[PDB]
């Protein structure tokens, strides 16, 4: 639960080039795929079960 | 990505017969009905 980002599933860890000021990550199917932490300032991604 | 997207439960089961089995067939018919 990172500020209302409530999902399911693992956080493993994701590498893509992002921009500062873009933080979230949508897919085709308009779900949270990758996010970034709001602490620190690494990457990560939701994998299901 | 779209293909590797299908964690929402959209699964692709493989056909039983494989290329080179249809494509073995083919070429028995074809055989059979050359010679
Ligand atoms: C959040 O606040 C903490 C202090 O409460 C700070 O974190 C420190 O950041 C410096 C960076 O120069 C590190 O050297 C320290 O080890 C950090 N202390 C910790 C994590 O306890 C900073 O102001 C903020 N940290 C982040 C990651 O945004």
């Amino acid at each position: 639960n990172f500020n209302g980002l409530k999902g399911t599933g693992v956080l493993t860890e994701s590498n893509k080039k992002f921009l500062p000021f873009q933080q979230f990550g949508r897919d085709i199917a308009d779900t949270t795929d990758a996010v970034r932490d709001p602490q620190t300032l690494e990457i990560l991604d939701i994998t299901p079960c | 990505l779209i293909c590797a997207q299908k964690f929402k439960g959209l699964t692709v089961l493989p056909p039983l017969l494989t290329d080179e089995m249809i494509a073995q067939y083919t070429s028995a018919l074809l055989a059979g009905t050359i010679t």
